[PDB]
């Protein structure tokens, strides 16, 4: 079967949190081969426990493995903003491992991070091409949340707009971009296109225009 | 060091075949038994396969039951998964994985300690698409400058600078979904303003997938 | 065999101060097929047995306090004391089970103190004694820090040599102080041809040297 | 002229796992008076062959196997039960028409500094053949780099210990094991004990 | 309790031959590999030889010095361990310890200690290896004159030590029984000198107990303040 494991987790910088993990009697109940992994964006797996509780080298004493019958639990003691990530039990089963469905740890009590916005104009080769594109680029920002406005002069244009949602850099920040596309002759039309940069009641306009090239 | 790498994957038609590899490096593969872990978008980790060193031990998984077939070259040190009868289910990342020590369930029991990358499989009927790339130039006490590599589909592509030497201040963006089920990615650098009349940025574009590689040169836009 | 070596020999500091041990094999003692150190630490009391401290390097007997505590693995070991108490005072031997049984050279254990004045005492010869026709004069000196004294035996004010034999004891445990015995040893005959018999006792403790002295009258 | 099977069960030093000892019982009546042998066992199971009174039955060798192992992994002990101690640590055949005991031992085998006379090999290259065992302590070369038989980086020793305390509990406990193999070759059979 | 006692040290000819033994009690004495270790005076310790369970062979081993000049004996049903030590030298002159160190390391014993340890030491015996003669020791009284002080004086005797006890042991007000000092002769003097308080003079009979059992010798000897 697929083992049963909470989608979602949470915990304040500093403090502890459990990860449950429950299957049959036949992998975490059958055996204490109960293995954790921890896995970063963009990164492979990581083992985190082995056997149950047992620690690989160079992994710190705050995270902690257990069991009790058909339920393995992970617990983080000491969170620091690096555990925001993913984790994932594994256990053996005759011939055969299994995993969780998987636990999305979020760390809270992580600082603000103000947005750092860099907009581009469009490039004369791409408008050699009848097309034209605005790249807003925000970075640096913590919590993830952001909203992206843009304005063609004053008045704000919702067609051509696409947005990623942020997603985790580095700097354990997080990284959205916008593109607003354009034909070229919308472009030279309008004295300026900007894009708005709304993060937590603060706000950052930035402005391009045909003239600056 | 000890060094699992997985190549073999990108795009292809439902239903039809795939076969992946794992060039190994660094350990006697000969001996040691290797496992096939997927990771489905959204989903979580999945065992595909299990194959020992003698390749005289394999299981299946349910999903994937007579219709994947696990394979190795110990001489070659490599490590194959041939995938027939695809479907949209499969399309995942594909990682290669080994245990510790050197036992078949060994894995299992003291936990996987060595992961390769993965490669990328993307069971779509859609269409290959190879990107547009375009210079974000700067304007001639650092500047920011990269480029925009637009309209691709699948993931993922690479950008490097100055051919990989251009290393620190680089932040390759990830990329949206274009409306049209395609994507649009920027790399962008930061360098030094003084620099911009001496050296000249080039960034490595390269989408596999297309099999179309791009060298973009980025330079300061006359006005 | 495996030549545990231990330093320093000799070691003190004040009370509540940081005690530090060493130890050196020949060998490494981390057997591999369980990753366990096979050594131990011993205390030693003057005139008792040895106690168990550490075993493993690490884990202490039932009842050592967390004053104590053994690390280091292979060939490297040490004993460090947190803070050193009055009956911390002792000799300690770093002994390797790996192979038999070897112990260290030994690494004494000290208290350093406030300056502590000698309480002093003569005693003259004993009638029991003279019957068997020998003399032997003692002076004491209770209580008295540090250990380096120097104790003169004069005779009608005759500065006395060859005749004088000392113990000092060990460090009380509770007191941290020593104690010292010189006792003079005369012949009836010549014990007769003098009359004061004196015991001259120069010490940090004394401001200028205290004797104790006696009168055969 | 009985079976000499107070020896192997009120042994005072049983083997570790890995190197699990085996102890011959031929030309004698084994007469299984388990039922009142003055010892309350964990727990009794006969694989293929059955314990009510088949001692009739005469067979050629008797071959006796001994170890401990923690209570989790008693189990494992069983043919086709896959794991550590069975794919390592000795292993039954499919066909096991046998009994297995064993019994907790913590006021046996647990020693307060913890107990590591007992150890479980770790790793191994292929899996055990049925009854077979293994004394092998090299290092293994995991690493690009030699060992110089030595155990570090990606250089590693073949067996680990038990390491038991009377604090764990239950699972982690020291449990010792015996296996009554029952053999019957072609010479005549040397044990009854009807 | 459990407790180790040693018996048979004294004084034996150079060359010649004696047998040390261990009466044990209290612990499963045939399961434990015992051991001697010695001590010379000011030395540190030196293992000298262990007997294994006879469960686990009964495999002897010994050091370096004493290899194939002593031998370990025991027997389980008596609970006693033996030390036969022949060719002796002035180098063995040493306190001998029976003790269970370095055993419950390899022994086959469990978690039921005696009294939550294992690690057991005996007082040890003296064995002095010497060509001198024994020699039984004067007592003489370190008469007293706030808090004075008063001793015995134990003088010439052979071999060291004798065991001094102030009022049956119970006085302990400055007990200080320093280590009888070697004589150009060989013989032994030691002052156990007890500071008591001046008052305290007028009752409180002080009769220090020496006892030296190479010749034995047992004085009682009471301390009286002199009349002058």
């Amino acid at each position: 079967s697929v083992v049963t494991q909470p989608p979602s987790a949470s915990g304040s910088l500093g403090q502890s949190v459990t990860i449950s993990c429950t299957g049959t009697s036949s992998d975490v109940g059958g055996y204490n081969y109960v293995s954790w992994y921890q896995q970063h964006p963009g990164k492979a797996p990581k083992l985190m426990i082995f056997e149950v509780s047992k620690r690989p080298s160079g992994v710190p004493d705050r995270f902690s493995g257990s069991k009790s019958g058909n339920t393995a639990s992970l617990t983080v003691s000491g969170l620091q903003a690096e555990d925001e990530a993913d984790y994932y039990c594994s256990s053996y089963a005759g011939n055969k491992g299994v995993f969780g469905g998987g636990t999305k740890l979020t760390v809270l009590g992580q600082p603000k991070a103000a947005p750092s916005v860099t907009l581009f104009p469009p490039s004369s080769e791409e408008l050699q091409a009848n097309k034209a594109t605005l790249v807003c680029l925000i970075s640096d920002f913590y919590p993830g949340a952001v909203t992206v406005a843009w304005k063609a002069d004053s008045s704000p244009v919702k067609a051509g707009v696409e947005t990623t949602t942020p997603s985790k850099q580095s700097n354990n920040k997080y990284a959205a971009s916008s593109y607003l596309s354009l034909t070229p002759e919308q472009w030279k039309s309008h004295r300026s296109y900007s894009c708005q940069v709304t993060h937590e009641g603060s706000t950052v306009e930035k402005t391009v225009a045909p003239t600056e090239c | 060091e000890v060094q699992l790498v997985e190549s073999g994957g990108g795009l292809v038609q439902p239903g039809r075949s795939l076969r992946l590899s794992c060039a190994a490096s660094g350990f006697p593969f000969d001996d040691y038994a290797i496992h096939w872990v997927r990771l489905a978008p959204g989903k979580g980790l999945e065992w595909v396969s299990s194959i020992s060193w003698d390749s005289g031990s394999i299981g299946y998984a349910d999903s994937v039951k007579g219709r994947f077939t696990i394979s190795r070259d110990n001489a070659k040190n490599s490590l194959y998964l041939q995938m027939n009868s695809l479907r949209a289910e499969d399309t995942a990342l594909y990682y290669c994985a080994k245990g510790a020590f050197p036992g078949y369930s060994s894995g299992w029991y003291y936990g996987l300690e060595v992961w390769g990358q993965g490669t990328t499989v993307t069971v779509s009927s859609a269409s290959t698409k190879g990107p547009s790339v375009f210079p974000l130039a700067p304007s001639s006490g650092t500047a920011a400058l990269g480029c925009l590599v637009k309209d691709y589909f699948p993931e993922p592509v690479t950008v490097s600078w100055n051919s990989g030497a251009l290393t620190s201040g680089v932040h390759t963006f990830p990329a949206v979904l274009q409306s049209s089920g395609l994507y649009s990615l920027s790399s962008v650098v930061t360098v030094p303003s003084s620099s911009l009349g001496t050296q000249t940025y080039i960034c490595n574009v390269n989408h596999k997938p297309s099999n179309t590689k791009v060298d973009k040169r980025v330079e300061p836009k006359s006005c | 065999d495996i030549v545990m070596t231990q330093s320093p020999d000799s070691l003190a500091v004040s009370l509540g101060e940081r005690a530090t041990i060493n130890c050196k094999s020949s060998q490494s003692v981390l057997y591999s097929s369980n990753n366990k150190n096979y050594l131990a630490w011993y205390q030693q009391k003057p005139g008792q047995p040895p106690k168990l401290l550490m075993y493993w390097a690490s884990t202490r007997e039932s009842g050592v306090p967390d004053r104590f505590s053994g690390s280091g693995s292979g060939a490297e070991f040490t004993l460090t004391i947190s803070s050193l108490q009055a009956e911390d005072v002792a000799i300690y031997y770093c002994q390797q089970y790996y192979s038999t049984l070897t112990f260290g050279g030994g690494t004494k254990v000290e208290i350093k103190r406030t300056v502590a004045a000698p309480s002093v005492f003569i005693f003259p010869p004993s009638d029991e004694q003279l019957k068997s026709g020998t003399a032997s004069v003692v002076c004491l000196l209770n209580n008295f820090y540090p250990r380096e004294a120097k104790v003169q035996w004069k005779v009608d004010n005759a500065l006395q040599s060859g005749n004088s034999q000392e113990s000092v004891t060990e460090q009380d445990s509770k007191d941290s102080t020593y104690s010292l015995s010189s006792t003079l040893t005369l012949s009836k005959a010549d014990y007769e041809k003098h009359k004061v018999y004196a015991c001259e006792v120069t010490h940090q403790g004394l401001s200028s040297p205290v004797t104790k002295s006696f009168n055969r009258g | 002229n009985l079976c000499p099977f107070d020896e192997v069960f009120n042994a005072t030093r049983f083997a570790s796992v890995y190197a699990w000892n085996r102890k011959r019982i031929s030309n004698c009546v084994a007469d299984y008076s388990v039922l009142y042998n003055f010892a309350p066992f964990f727990a009794f199971k006969c694989y293929g062959v059955s314990p009510t009174k088949l001692n009739d039955l005469c067979f050629t060798n008797v071959y006796a196997d001994s170890f401990v192992i923690r209570g989790n992994e008693v189990s494992q002990i069983a043919p086709g039960q896959t794991g550590n101690i069975a794919d390592y640590n000795y292993k039954l055949p499919d066909d096991f028409t046998g009994c297995v005991i064993a019994w907790n031992s913590n006021k046996l085998d647990s020693k307060v500094g913890g107990n590591y006379n007992y150890l479980y090999r770790l790793f191994r290259k292929s899996n055990l053949k049925p009854f077979e065992r293994d004394i092998s302590t090299e290092i293994y070369q995991a690493g690009n780099k030699p060992c110089n038989g030595v155990a570090g980086f990606n250089c590693y020793f073949p067996l680990r210990s038990y390491g038991f305390r009377p604090t764990y509990g239950v699972g982690h406990q020291p449990y010792r094991v015996v296996v009554l193999s029952f053999e019957l070759l072609h010479a005549p059979a040397t044990v009854c004990g009807p």
